[PDB]
DNA sequence: CTGTATTTAT
DNA sequence: GATAAATACAGACCTAAGTCCTTGAATGCCGCGT
DNA sequence: ACGCGGCATTCAAGGACT
């Protein structure tokens, strides 16, 4: 039973493991957990929008919350979840969803109403609700509004612009801010002590750094380390090179060959560089990513070439996120950056 | 429950015609029509949260009484837009007397946005041919679906976005239903991020109350909400802009860094914020609106599709600096 | 005769007075057939300023509306064999086609916003535009040759069934190679003809046991062996190298695999 | 809590059966009288108000007022279950959820339990009101069932016209007419085949062929149905049953 | 031949040392294992790499492979059929053999296979740049509820079109393709274990150079040129380059010389024929670009508009399903450029 | 109120052909086969409220006389479009023996027959001519485009135009000299600039004004019905500076509560329609109108597109 | 447009 | 009878996609007769 | 009780979408 998941949760992977089972251990996204703990006393859950950049704690916080509202065994009455591997036409939302909104609210437990609040309604959580038609989301319009009284509704997108226009000005609007490092090192670190993960000074910033605002990379990322450290055996402590190393992060003697090259205007050894530069996995984005610090960051640039580097990464990183070719949009990038 | 137990945006649904604010003159031209008895075929077309389905629910309250549910044919179009409601269920209800008191028949349409080009064909012609003791009303935020036929038989209304007043008297409202305070500095920031929605306000003011320590006795500041809502403060607005446009590239990109860090600021509030001072702004040549409005455009549907926060906020940097550097 | 009474009603002498209304009042509307669209879009005189008047551009938006699966294949495909009359000053022929080019391109983005999971049909105007107008005014003229009718549609059905028959290709020797369904064409294919055909070519009917036994290292049949041996392209076509081959080596090769 | 047995298992059968097509949304609220019904159409053009009466229930206990709302589809469904020689039994907990049918024999111990998910129907008005009709007519189910099928098939629309002693049925279409005269007559011999009308003033509206044929699905009930007319109010078609009644209250058509 | 020499276990594998030290690191305690995503140059080796970690976690049977038919229905009554190669302690995915309904397979497949459960069976999603973003979108959910039973090990050689949240939710492990040196002593193994005659070595280290990083190629290479000089490799042994690479240069030489529509007519025709033939148009945009930078007469203007209509004509086929719409649109602009 | 007031659209509905105001010719016609008999087979195509319906109505009234109960069979085609009525109903009436004046013959009126469905129009294309002797069939569509080529050579090709605006004003006047309402000519013309030739919004809006305001003056027409969005998308669309443009979207199309893809379509709308401007600026703006109406489409709605577009249209003017 | 078919004209 | 005018007319038809609609075939339950 | 007889209901294929 309990001691079975027990044990089964302190073997699994680590984004999953230290998945926050209470509203208490969501690390920096205060602004909604607030929120949610004063209704916890309360019985007056709005209609709520998680949107945020993935791997913020929507989820997990929408796990936590239905948990502390109605109980483990409760839970499984009173909650609907529908994800994006589930059929998302009109169908399901006209069917599925009507008849759970339409059904009456779940007897609770004797043992359900002393520990927990249990409110009297049911949360339907609609993950990735980006991903449904227009169409569905104007049929559930209606849905949501007609049957309030019983059902709550939340929806969690990546996006909000796919969500149309009134569903979203129904929901409330909770944004879940990107986990940089200052504010999920205590969450790290935490994370890193329970399994007496040996680090640096400075590695678990830079974990985070790469991370780039998203939690789950960065346990990844950590759990790789600490497992190449334990395989080694050498008991000394995880370095940030063997981070970016295992991060797909381009080394940076390699960057500054490549600057060097572009600086010299010459279309036949550039070309030759990244042809030999691709063939190493060094993902495309991750190169653009450090271009653009380098460039950026240092002083030795004019103003102009900087506005005019920018727009051009800018341009590089938007072709890359449509599924284009790597090599072609890299050529394109340093060949433009040769002429500037 | 007792209505107690529900958010403030369906707690404060207004329930007769005289708590709906902002629309004075549809209010008032409608309750005239209803007075003297020559209610014709309404429009409602309007952005949403403008109150047109509270409008025409208080129309139905106004009209029938209390016992307006089950005289009055409320159809959600969006769950149900097929031709085979037009031919049994309109059309029965339409020819059909009522089963309550004598009287005309009101059908609403909510959402007829949604309803097929099939379904308003064949409404078409029912509106027309039990016009004698039937009524239509038609509520779409968006007018080029509905078709032209189902336009020209309906008398249009417009629900315009719900103005400063109407927003201010709703506020007091809320304010004095339950206990709580809000300084005139945090209304007109609610007011400013409404942007014509009561809805909007609703779960903005009821998200603040939960935020409040003990909302007995403290009161929502500007902060408060800012926070809540989590959008930029006209401050970090001014001061992104003023760094980006007269200051070095390093201080720039430090200051909008800081900024998004500080308070965990999303990127895109930033850029509509600075769209909105930049317009504000009076500019000497054509080319520089020009080239802002381009590049700021194409950053936010690239933030829409996603990428890196970083290259889009420098994106915007050179943006800005360029179009700005074309002012000399 | 239905037009001849219902006049005679009221006016009782048709003349060349009122026959311009008459006309006006009672010409058929028939849509264009997929070919007279291709003639009418591909013409100078539609997009000339005189012409705009007389053919505005609604007219041009109906025009495509009536054949909304075929135009922009027809235009596609007879864009760039029309001797140009709208030419800019200072503008090619070669510039105006890569124009009308890089508009099918963004045609046929807008077509694939239309006709994907989105069902954007709402958009469908724009894409009228972008295949059929836009490129035809860019290249308007005078039709060259003869107006042919689309090859996509052929081409892409002989790529299905070529992809049908790599799959099963791929899925017979799954086990013996460690690749993708485009990896075998790219690569193993040039070599699986060196071990199949080639040895027929030089041995002569004695290679048969050695191409046997590859077949059977990878459970290919006849029809794969078939299969593989019309996937090469340009050089490597070998249509007329298997007739060189003698019969009797076909015919004992196909009694020894039986 | 809620234990209501029903002698004659079939009896709830031929209830739901009778105005299942009818409607699809019902509130069983449950009180210490008995058990009442009400339900209004998609096309809200006929109420449906059911009355079951503790006299029907072998053992009826109700200790406080619950509301039961279920799906006519449904639980049809679950009736079908169940064969002729059985007793019904509806249970329902103290917060209405869930209610549990359970179809026992005892004869040969059988025992078959099942259970329909409740849902929350906010209508719930419950209002009728007893008027002085015009005219209040009386006349065997299984006639008015037959001349409704009948004349269901000229027209979609069927007109019924209350004259002194003279009850007229009238139903115009494309293919033709018909009107079926039929007068108050009372046979002692058989009382049930008898036809009485006590009319007050002349009565003169029409009626839809799908509701009216949707309103004699409830002649297997009671063997004779009541009508009653006035002028420009709901027309009353009402099924006695043993300890209660359903009444279909049907609106016109606008002349 | 490649399938005649692979190594079928983490300690044979010979190249990229870092690498194998990695997935060994991953191997050493198994029941802790992330979701991952093999990804580098096309011909690296990830499969071999992947399989072999299949190989270290489980026992040495991972290699008995069987294909089965598990038929499909999608939204319509269309029937569609998949093979799904599977082994008692794994099976591989390749959805990129269906079209659209990929999220079907995905959402139905997987999680039965959930429903059905060394705790773990991993699934193997070879064409992963294939998915589109709806299967994608249905398979973010499934690695995460079901990440007790089911763990993904996802093979892609470029990682743009995978959306972020995918890659956010698996590991990421780096495949560099191997260098000129590793490839000519695999090259030298198998010429020496296979019986090939060589006249010196440099002949190993010219395909090494002919295969730009690829082994698969590589290999095919050799026995390709193993077979025109009767298994003895000279000096001058030419290289042999696969059709569509030659069909492809004949395409470079004639929009270098003939910069006409005339010459469009039969350069459309070339693409047409080389479409209908089971060739990518992704594929056939890369090699052209790279070769038409390849000409020496263009000067660097001429090579840098190129490149520029090259990317944009490369993110026009990205988001656009008739490939010769953007093909011929590249193909006449470079022409207008030249 | 428990009752209502019949619409002025329909009570002063035309119930004789001479009521009829616009289409002079066509509704002479109409009374000459009315007087003479004999109507021919017909189809009415036209705009919204120009009085199609009500001219066929009219029609069958006067040809059939007292016999309209059973002459005229009314079957609103997007209610009954399917194979089945041509097959039972229209059948069965056309079968129908029925006797009748000499001249006239029994009139089937399908109202709204753009809507039928391709199976039934090609079932009625031999219940036309079988039955032609006593039956003649009458329609009445929107787009005479969506009636197949073969039914529309069985009947007479009757189309409607447009209403002009001195017969929309002389119908008004009848109306308000008839039902004694205080009116302005300015009023009256802006009801007339709002109806745009559909006499049936005319109507209503003058119906409008008077049960609101009570008076018919600019002002309070403005105030009731709004200007017409397609005139200030192209006020906003041929502004001469790019601040002119922006000045006019933010005032009267933002603020006012129009959305996006309202916007966009009416600007795509305007621009296609557009006389005064080339074809080739007036193609690459309808291109510039595309690409912002695939991003408001695939969800950035913001003003900023909308900016981004006019700025975009102005430099394409601007060369 | 190019190629094929049919009717009136030379 | 052959060769010109003078013109009407045929060249061709794909696969996915979401949702509504219609039409015919196959399916089910329920009433009447023996 | 037991078997057909229409008639309501469910299933499947084709067409259309501005
Ligand atoms: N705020 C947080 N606090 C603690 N752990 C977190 C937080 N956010 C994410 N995590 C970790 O990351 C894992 C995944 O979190 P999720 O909530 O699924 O991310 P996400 O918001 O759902 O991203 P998606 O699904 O791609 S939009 C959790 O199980 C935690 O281990
Ligand atoms: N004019 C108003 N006065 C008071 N409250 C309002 C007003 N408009 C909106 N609200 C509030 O906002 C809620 C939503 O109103 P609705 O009328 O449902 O929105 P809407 O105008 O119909 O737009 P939709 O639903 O997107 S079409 C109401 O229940 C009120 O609490
Ligand atoms: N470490 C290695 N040592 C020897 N051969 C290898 C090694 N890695 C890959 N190969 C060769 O590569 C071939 C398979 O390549 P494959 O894994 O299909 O490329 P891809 O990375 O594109 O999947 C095998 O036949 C094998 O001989
Ligand atoms: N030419 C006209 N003269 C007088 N009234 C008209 C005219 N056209 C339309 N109307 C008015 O419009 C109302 C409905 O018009 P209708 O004929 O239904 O429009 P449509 O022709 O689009 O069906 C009628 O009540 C009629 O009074
Ligand atoms: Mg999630
Ligand atoms: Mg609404
Ligand atoms: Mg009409």
């Amino acid at each position: 039973s309990k001691l079975a998941a027990e044990q089964s949760l302190a073997q699994q992977p680590w984004v999953e493991k230290y998945r926050p089972k209470n509203l208490d251990e969501v690390t920096a996204q205060d602004h909604a957990v607030t929120v949610l703990k004063k209704t916890l006393k309360s019985a007056n859950l709005p209609h709520m929008l998680f949107y945020g950049p993935p791997g913020t704690g929507k989820t997990s916080t929408i796990l936590a919350l239905t948990k502390e509202l109605y109980g483990p065994d409760l839970m499984k009455s009173r909650i609907l979840e529908l994800n994006a591997s589930d059929e998302r036409g009109i169908s399901i939302v006209r069917e599925k969803v009507k008849n759970f909104a339409r059904l009456t609210v779940s007897k609770p437990s004797k043992h359900d109403l002393e520990n927990y609040p249990c409110p009297p309604y049911k949360i339907i959580i609609l993950d990735e609700a980006d991903s449904m038609t227009a169409d569905a989301q104007s049929a559930l319009r209606r849905t949501m509004e007609t049957y309030s009284g019983v059902t709550r509704f939340c929806l969690i997108c990546n996006y909000v612009t796919r969500i149309i226009d009134p569903l979203a000005s129904r929901c409330s609007k909770f944004r879940f801010k990107a986990l940089d490092a200052s504010n999920a090192i205590d969450r790290l670190r935490f994370i890193s002590e329970q399994e007496n993960v040996k680090c640096d000074d400075g590695v678990l910033e830079r974990i985070l750094d790469i991370s780039a605002g998203d939690l789950r990379r960065g346990i990844t990322l950590l759990q790789s380390a600490s497992k190449g450290a334990q395989y080694l055996g050498d008991g000394k402590n995880i370095t940030s090179t063997q981070v970016e190393e295992l991060a797909g992060v381009v080394p940076h003697d390699i960057l500054i060959e490549i600057v060097e090259k572009v600086k010299s205007g010459d279309f036949d050894e550039i070309k030759k560089y990244v042809n030999t530069f691709m063939k190493s996995g060094w993902s495309a984005a991750s190169v653009v990513n450090q271009l653009h610090e380098y460039y950026i960051t240092n002083d030795n640039f004019d103003t102009n070439f900087k506005n005019q580097i920018s727009w051009l990464l800018f341009t590089t990183d938007s072709r890359l996120n449509n599924g284009t070719n790597e090599h072609i949009q890299l050529l394109n990038l340093l060949v433009k950056i040769s002429q500037l | 429950r007792s209505k107690e137990n529900l958010p403030w945006v369906e707690k404060y649904r207004p329930e007769t015609l005289d708590e709906v604010y902002g629309q004075n003159e549809v209010i008032t031209t409608v309750r005239k029509f209803v007075d003297e008895g020559k209610l014709p075929h309404l429009l409602f077309y309007g952005p949403p949260g403008t109150g047109k389905t509270s409008t025409i629910v208080a129309l139905a309250r106004e009209i029938y009484g209390k016992n307006y549910s089950n005289m009055v044919l409320e159809l959600n179009a969006s769950d149900d837009r097929g031709i085979d409601v037009v031919r049994n269920q309109i059309k029965d209800f339409a020819s059909t007397r009522q089963i309550f008191s004598k009287g005309f028949k009101l059908i609403i349409l909510d959402e007829a946005d949604a309803m097929t080009n099939a379904a308003q064909n064949a409404l078409r012609r029912v509106i027309e041919r039990y016009t004698k003791n039937t009524r239509f009303c038609v509520l779409a935020n968006y007018a080029h679906k509905l078709t032209p036929a189902l336009l020209s038989r309906c008398t249009r209304f417009r629900f315009q976005p719900l103005p400063q007043e109407a927003i201010e008297r709703r506020i007091a409202n809320v304010l004095v239903h339950e206990k709580l305070k809000l300084s005139p500095n945090a209304e007109k920031a609610l007011i400013e991020l409404s942007n014509g929605d009561m809805r909007r306000v609703l779960n903005v003011l009821q998200s603040c109350k939960a935020t409040l320590d003990n909302p007995d006795e403290d009161e929502i500041s500007d902060d408060v909400i800012y926070e809540c809502c989590g959008a930029p403060r006209p401050s970090d607005l001014k001061a992104v802009l003023k760094s980006i446009l007269e200051d070095d590239w390093g201080t720039a990109h430090y200051t909008l860094n800081k900024v998004r860090s500080a308070k965990g600021l999303a990127l895109i509030d930033l850029i509509e914020g600075i769209v909105k001072i930049l317009e504000d702004y009076e500019l000497q040549n054509e080319e520089t609106r020009v080239h802002l409005l381009t590049k700021l455009a194409d950053i936010e549907y690239s933030i829409s599709k996603g990428g890196n926060d970083q290259i889009q906020g420098s994106a915007v940097i050179g943006a800005i600096k360029a179009s700005f550097e074309n002012e000399t | 005769i239905n037009l001849l009474s219902t006049i005679s009603t009221t006016t009782k002498t048709i003349n060349h007075e009122n026959i311009n209304e008459i006309s006006k009042a009672w010409e058929k509307n028939i849509a264009l057939k997929p070919f007279d669209i291709a003639h009418k879009m591909l013409d100078g005189q539609i997009y000339s300023d005189i012409g705009s008047r007389n053919f505005t551009l609604n007219d041009k938006i109906a025009l495509y509306f009536d054949d909304f699966d075929f135009t922009p294949l027809m235009i596609q495909e007879n864009y760039l064999s029309t001797r140009p009359s709208v030419l800019k000053p200072g503008q090619s022929h070669l510039e105006a086609v890569a124009e009308a080019a890089n508009c099918i391109s963004l045609g046929d983005i807008v077509e694939k916003k239309i006709r994907s999971s989105e069902q954007l049909w709402s958009l469908l105007p724009l894409h009228a535009v972008l295949s059929s107008v836009y490129p035809a005014s860019k290249v308007a003229g005078h039709m060259a040759g003869r107006i042919n009718f689309t090859a996509w549609l052929g081409q892409n059905s002989k790529s299905a069934k070529y992809y049908r028959l790599l799959q099963e290709i791929h899925y017979h020797t799954r086990l013996g190679t460690s690749t993708d369904k485009i990896g075998l064409r790219l690569d193993y294919l040039p070599t699986f003809r060196k071990r199949l055909l080639d040895p027929f070519l030089k041995q002569g009917a004695d290679a048969i046991s050695s191409v046997i036994e590859v077949m059977d290292d990878y459970y290919l049949t006849k029809e794969d062996w078939d299969s593989i041996m019309e996937f090469f392209v340009g050089p490597d076509v070998t249509t007329a190298i298997i007739k060189k081959i003698p019969a009797t080596v076909k015919s004992g090769f196909t009694r020894k695999y039986n | 809590m809620l234990e209501a047995k029903f002698e004659e298992a079939s009896l709830f059968k031929r209830i739901i059966d009778g105005f299942k097509d009818c409607v699809q949304l019902v509130n069983f609220q449950c009180k210490e009288d008995g058990i009442i019904a009400q339900a209004v159409d998609d096309s809200r053009v006929l109420l449906v108000s059911l009355e079951i009466g503790v006299e029907a229930f072998q053992e009826y206990r109700c200790d406080h007022p619950v509301t039961l709302g279920m799906d006519l589809t449904s639980l049809s469904k679950i009736l079908r279950c169940g064969n002729n020689t059985d007793t019904l039994t509806l249970i329902a907990d103290n917060t209405p959820d869930s209610i549990i049918l359970l179809f026992e024999d005892t004869k040969k111990d059988r025992i078959a339990e099942y259970s329909l998910k409740l849902m929350d129907i906010d209508a719930d008005f419950l209002k009728i009101e007893e008027l002085q009709y015009d005219s209040t007519l009386s006349l065997p189910s299984s006639e008015f069932s037959k001349i409704v099928r009948d004349l269901s098939q000229l027209s979609d629309s069927i007109n019924i016209m209350i004259t002194k002693e003279t009850i007229k049925f009238v139903a115009d279409g494309d293919i033709g007419s018909g009107s079926v005269i039929i007068k108050p007559f009372v046979d002692m011999e058989h009382p049930e085949t008898s036809i009485k009308l006590e009319m007050d003033q002349p009565v003169d509206l029409t009626f839809g062929a799908k509701y009216l044929l949707d309103i004699i699905k409830g002649s297997s009930l009671s063997d004779r149905v009541g009508i009653r007319l006035s002028s420009e109010a709901p027309a009353l078609f009402q099924f006695d049953l043993k300890s209660g009644f359903l009444q279909f209250f049907l609106a016109p058509k606008f002349n | 031949w490649v399938d005649k020499y692979r190594p079928k276990s983490l300690n044979a594998l010979s190249h990229n040392e870092e690498l194998t030290n990695f997935l060994k690191s991953l191997s050493d305690q198994p029941r802790d294992l992330p979701h991952l995503l093999l990804y580098g140059p096309n011909g690296t080796g990830k499969k071999t790499r992947c399989m072999a970690l299949l190989e270290s976690i489980f026992g040495p049977g991972v290699y008995r492979l069987k294909i089965d038919v598990r038929q499909f229905v999608t939204a319509s009554n269309r029937k569609l059929e998949l093979n799904v190669v599977s082994s008692p302690y794994h099976l591989e995915i390749t959805p990129s053999d269906m079209g659209n309904n990929d999220r079907i397979v995905i959402q139905e497949l997987l999680k039965e296979v959930a429903q059905m459960e060394h705790r773990y069976k991993c699934v193997i999603i070879n064409e992963a740049n294939s998915l589109t973003k709806d299967a994608q979108a249905a398979l973010r959910r499934t690695m995460e509820k079901y990440s007790k039973n089911i763990r993904l090990i996802m093979v892609c050689d470029s990682m743009s079109p995978i959306i972020a949240p995918i890659k956010s939710r698996c590991l990421l492990i780096r495949c560099p393709a191997p260098s000129d040196s590793e490839i000519s002593t695999i090259l030298s193994d198998v010429v020496t274990n296979e019986r090939i005659q060589l006249e010196t070595k440099d002949i190993l280290k010219r395909i090494a150079q002919a295969s730009n990083g690829n082994l698969r190629v590589s290999l095919l290479m050799l026995e390709s040129m193993a077979l025109n000089n009767e298994l003895a490799l000279k000096s001058s042994s030419p290289i042999i380059k696969p059709d569509w690479i030659i069909v492809i240069h004949k395409l470079t030489r004639k929009i270098v010389k003939e910069r006409s529509v005339n010459s469009l007519i039969e350069c459309r025709a070339v693409l047409y024929d080389l479409l209908a033939h089971c060739i990518p148009a992704n594929i056939i945009l890369k090699e052209l670009t790279f070769s038409l930078l390849d000409v020496e007469t263009l000067n660097t203007t001429n090579k840098s508009s190129i490149i520029e209509y090259s990317s944009v004509f490369d993110e026009r086929l990205s988001l656009g399903n008739k490939a010769i719409f953007h093909l011929e649109g590249f193909i006449a602009k470079v022409m207008c450029c030249l | 109120t428990l009752s209502l007031q019949l619409p002025w659209v329909e009570k002063y509905r035309p119930q004789v052909l001479s009521d009829i105001v616009g289409n002079k010719e066509t509704i002479d016609r109409l009374q000459q086969i009315a007087k003479d008999g004999n109507m021919p087979h017909m189809i009415i195509s036209g705009m919204p409220g120009i009085g199609k319906t009500t001219s066929v109505h009219c029609l069958a009234h006067e040809l059939l006389g007292r016999s309209y109960a059973d002459g005229v069979l009314e079957l609103n085609a997007s209610d009954d479009r399917g194979i089945d009525v041509v097959r039972n109903q229209i059948k069965h009436f056309a079968q129908k023996k029925l006797h009748l004046p000499p001249g006239k013959h029994k009139i089937v009126i399908l109202d709204e027959a753009d809507s039928m469905t391709a199976g039934a129009q090609q079932a009625l294309r031999r219940t036309m001519e079988l039955y032609s002797n006593s039956t003649r069939f009458a329609f009445a569509c929107n787009q005479s485009n969506k009636i197949i080529e073969p039914l529309q050579s069985r009947c007479a090709i009757l189309r409607y135009s447009k209403l002009s605006d001195e017969d929309v004003l002389k119908r008004l006047l009848q109306i308000i000299k008839l039902e004694d309402v205080k009116y302005t000519n300015d009023g009256l013309e802006a009801i007339i600039f709002t109806a745009e030739g559909d006499m049936r919004q005319a109507i209503n809006n003058l119906q409008s004004t008077v049960a609101g305001h009570g008076l018919v003056n600019a002002d309070n027409v403005f105030k009731i019905v709004d200007s017409p969005h397609p005139l200030i998308v192209k006020k906003m669309l041929l502004a001469s500076n790019l601040e002119d443009s922006i000045q006019i979207l933010r005032t009267d199309l933002w603020k006012k509560g129009y959305s996006s893809i309202d916007i966009v379509t009416t600007s795509f709308r305007v621009t296609k329609n557009l006389a005064q401007v080339k074809e080739s600026v007036r193609l690459e703006m309808i291109k510039e109108i595309g690409l912002t109406h695939m991003r408001i489409l695939e969800g950035v709605g913001t003003y900023l597109q909308l900016a981004s577009m006019l700025a975009k249209i102005h430099k394409l003017n601007n060369k």
